RNA sequence: AAACCGGGCACUACGGUGAGACGUGAAAACACCCGAUCCCAUUCCGACCUCGAUAUGUGGAAUCGUCUUGCGCCAUAUGUACUGAGAUUGUUCGGGAGACAUGGUCCAAGCCCGGUGA
């Protein structure tokens, strides 16, 4: 629905968002099933070594992670869905800017 | 942070009790407590 | 069954202290919205005044929660803790003393619960005070419940539950005279000196 | 002072005074409202000065939150419900309401009274929590 | 004559960092550590209140489950540490 | 906010807003 | 492990939508409770958003997912209205609503992530 296909089909959108207990973000595919990169802070390998799991730190550490993760797993690009009342402040600025100085362009 | 009201005088209330937690905007007059019946 | 326990509670008079850290961001607060959130009217000053008062030249010092009555352990007036709650208690019933302890009880007055039950427990205080106007049941429903020989009932032993009620105070001079020769205010806010560990346990219903 | 009064002896006073599943409930100040009769502003300047000080911030109306809420309140309170006795309503319903209709009452202002010298509809009402008349009642008598 | 300069007001400004940061974070810590301590009081009273109410026969089962309006004219002098 | 970066280019264009008697009172002490 | 629960994405109107009574959390999860210090909030205001804090408080039935009535559509019945082609100046052959009627308000399908023993 967002996006309204117009002539370059550009799967691979990153969208995120924010329990007030764990960061969580996706950037998922066309087909929208398989999660092509997945990076939340409430996983496994994350509950322990990330501390402050719900603050800017937590956030652009996430954006990080995730960012090498894609730059790594060859998703060069990826286009943002902010849901319906984010803005590009705050805790998604975070991850929008570590994604962005991962190495990904938007 | 945003900056458009005031109050600055520390008021003390007289009730004869003792009153605090008073803090109004006349700033220079420090402070003028009075109560009655 | 059945009795009714309530009892009266000096509410306490001024606030007690909160840890440091809360004053101190509090005054920080002030001056912080006084730098940025401040925009101070008259830029003169606060210039109509009159300058000759003062004029009674006495501050409202009352020398608070560290009065003479307080530093002699003075449950018999009320003038101990004016920032602690406070509570009255009064002698029970001397056969037993609870675990080596002088006992002290509530004015529970046992019956067959026959009218609605606030009027006669405030009635019960009522006798046991003289019935005199200084008082406020809160409600009709009970504080919490409390069994009396539970385990001695099970050899049918007569068995009945206090139902707390709750009332406060207003003024200072004792409300009452005595009823069991002792009458004994709180100051600890808790009720060890006039009660075992029953009461350690039901303060689930003082706080 | 008053919400240190409210957490101790009011809520659990009111709690159990009447009966609600959980705790949540119960009545409470939430928000303040003042808006004066005098058409608006270029009318008067001291008007609309007046029409600020006893707020500390407003401009245009005024609804107060917070610790505004709990200063605010506490001089009504004290000034007018102590030693000048005023009248005061409280609607079947959420809203309480009362009115100024004259502001040299406390010492704070007594002295610079030379801004007021006018009558006001200055409708102050206090929105509290409040979910029926009667708790409405409960709280402005328990509130002096 | 003098609406105009209080009407628009002066910013005043002057510093002291040792009255600019003294740490609101424990602030907020220890007040929301207070307020759930309360709760947490309040709470179990009311639940035993009920238990209390529950624990009467059908007499006050049906002549004390009503919220009344007793309590409601409770005025209560609060403290004067120098009677007048 | 952004307006204080407005205000830098309208004092570097331009100058003399309100900022004259912020500026004033700033200048006095 | 098969499976369940929670969270995110997805699909879907029989898969929506109010409404009301419920059943309700803490095992984990989500939400709320609490402040407003810098980023944000207000054309006044932590009301809404946000930022900052909750170590186990409440499901305020605040929302929330849950339980059944009840809330639109979906499916179809008999017919009629209309109409196509026809001239026995419409005795034939087809097509056939709106409303009335009935019943359902699904059987089902994924992907990731945390948890319940694994």
């Amino acid at each position: 629905r967002p996006p309204r296909l117009f002539d370059y089909l550009k799967p691979y959108v990153l969208k995120m968002h924010f329990t007030n207990k764990f960061v969580h973000a996706q950037v998922i595919h066309s087909p929208t099933a398989t999660v092509a990169c997945s990076a939340s802070s409430q996983e496994k390998a994350l509950r322990e070594t990330m501390d402050i799991t719900r603050d800017v730190a937590a956030a652009s550490k996430i954006g990080k992670i995730l960012g090498e993760r894609l730059l790594m797993k060859d998703i060069p690009a990826v286009t943002i869905q902010m849901k319906k009342e984010q803005r590009y402040h705050g805790k998604v600025k975070a991850v929008i800017d570590s994604v962005r100085e991962a190495g990904v362009k938007l | 942070v945003g900056k458009v009201y005031h109050f600055g005088a520390k008021r003390q209330m007289a009730q004869s009790i003792g009153q605090i937690a008073k803090f109004k905007r006349r700033f220079n007059e420090q402070e003028a407590e009075a109560a009655e019946e | 069954k059945i009795v009714a326990s309530v009892l009266f509670e000096r509410l306490r008079v001024v606030i007690p202290k909160p840890d440091p850290a809360v004053y101190a961001f509090q005054e920080f607060k002030f001056n912080w919205q006084q730098q940025f959130r401040r925009r101070y009217p008259d830029e003169f000053l606060d210039i109509a005044k009159n300058r000759a008062k003062g004029e009674y030249q006495m501050d409202y010092v009352p020398a608070p929660r560290i009065t003479e009555a307080d530093k002699n352990n003075d449950r018999k007036s009320l003038y101990r803790a004016l920032d602690k709650k406070l509570y009255l208690l009064i002698f029970g019933k001397p056969f037993g003393a609870t675990s080596d302890k002088p006992v002290w009880h509530f004015p529970e007055k046992v019956y067959d619960s026959e009218p609605t039950l606030r009027k006669c427990a405030e009635s019960a205080l009522k006798s046991v005070v003289g019935d005199l106007t200084h008082t406020y049941f809160v409600g009709n429903a009970p504080m919490a419940h409390m069994a009396i020989q539970p385990t001695e009932e099970m050899p049918d032993l007569p068995s009945y539950k206090r139902f707390f009620f709750k009332c406060s105070v207003v003024a200072a001079s004792k409300y009452d005279i005595s009823n069991c020769e002792d009458f004994v205010w709180v100051t600890k806010d808790e009720l060890l000196e006039f009660f075992p560990e029953q009461a350690e346990f039901f303060n689930k219903m003082i706080i | 002072p008053l919400n240190f009064h409210y957490e101790d002896v009011l809520r659990q006073d009111l709690l159990l005074k009447l009966n609600y599943a959980n705790v949540m409930e119960v009545p409470g100040l939430c928000e303040i409202r003042v808006v004066p009769k005098a058409p608006y502003n270029f009318i008067i300047k001291n008007g609309k000065l007046a029409m600020e000080i006893p707020c500390g911030q407003k401009f245009i109306q005024s609804t107060l939150r917070g610790h505004g809420m709990s200063n605010f309140l506490v001089r009504i309170l004290t000034v007018m419900s102590l030693l000048d006795f005023p009248v005061e309503i409280r609607k079947n319903s959420i809203q309480f309401s009362m009115e100024t209709e004259f502001c040299e009452f406390s010492p704070e202002l007594e002295d610079h009274f030379e801004i007021f010298e006018h009558i006001r509809g200055f409708n102050v009402t206090i929105i509290t929590s409040a979910n029926t008349q009667d708790e409405t009642l409960l709280l402005w008598s328990g509130f002096l | 004559s003098l609406g105009i300069f209080e009407a628009e007001e002066l910013p005043k400004y002057k510093l002291t960092e040792e009255d600019g940061e003294r740490l609101a974070k424990e602030y907020s810590k220890v007040l929301m550590r207070e307020h759930r301590e309360r709760r947490a009081a309040e709470t179990a009273l009311l639940n035993l209140k009920k238990s209390a109410i529950e624990a009467l026969p059908e007499n006050l089962k049906k002549a004390a489950l009503e919220p009344d309006l007793t309590p409601f004219p409770a005025n209560r002098g609060m403290a004067t540490l120098t009677p007048p | 906010a952004a307006a204080a970066a407005a205000a830098a280019a309208a004092a570097a264009a331009a100058a003399a807003a309100a900022a004259a008697a912020a500026a004033a009172a700033a200048a006095a002490a």
